C-alpha cells in the first residue's frame, strides 16, 4: 500500500520496495593512536617568520 | 510475340525465416538504486 500510495489495492501482482529492514547499531572502527601532536608549538611558537 | 517458355521440372525448397517475438521484462527499484541504504537520502526522495 505504501509502495502504490493507496489505501484500495486492486488483485494482482506487484513489485515492492524496500520498507521492512532498519538499522538500529553503530560500529566505529578508528586506529589506535595515543600520542597527542603539539597544537601548542604550531601555533603558540616563539616567533613566526 | 509468338514465342512462351513452359517450365517440364520442378523441386520443392525449404527455407528458414526467424522472427523475434518478445524480449527480456525488467523491474527497477527507486530505492537501492538512487539512494541506497541511506536515511537521509530517502527522506528527500520523499517528494518524487
Ligand atoms: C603562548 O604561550 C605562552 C607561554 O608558553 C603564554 O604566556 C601565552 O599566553 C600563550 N598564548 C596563548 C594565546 O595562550
Amino acid at each position: 500500500k505504501c509502495t502504490i500510495k493507496n489505501f484500495n489495492v486492486n488483485k494482482g501482482i506487484y513489485q515492492t520496495s524496500n520498507f521492512r529492514v532498519s538499522p538500529t547499531q553503530e560500529v566505529v572502527r578508528f586506529p589506535n593512536i595515543t600520542n597527542r601532536c603539539p597544537f601548542d608549538k604550531v601555533f603558540n611558537a616563539t616567533r613566526f617568520p | 510475340n509468338n514465342s512462351i517458355a513452359i517450365p517440364t521440372n520442378f523441386s520443392i525448397s525449404v527455407t528458414t525465416e526467424v522472427m523475434p517475438v518478445s524480449m527480456a521484462k525488467t523491474s527497477v527499484d527507486c530505492t537501492m538504486y538512487i539512494c541506497g541504504d541511506s536515511l537521509e537520502c530517502s527522506n528527500l526522495l520523499l517528494q518524487y
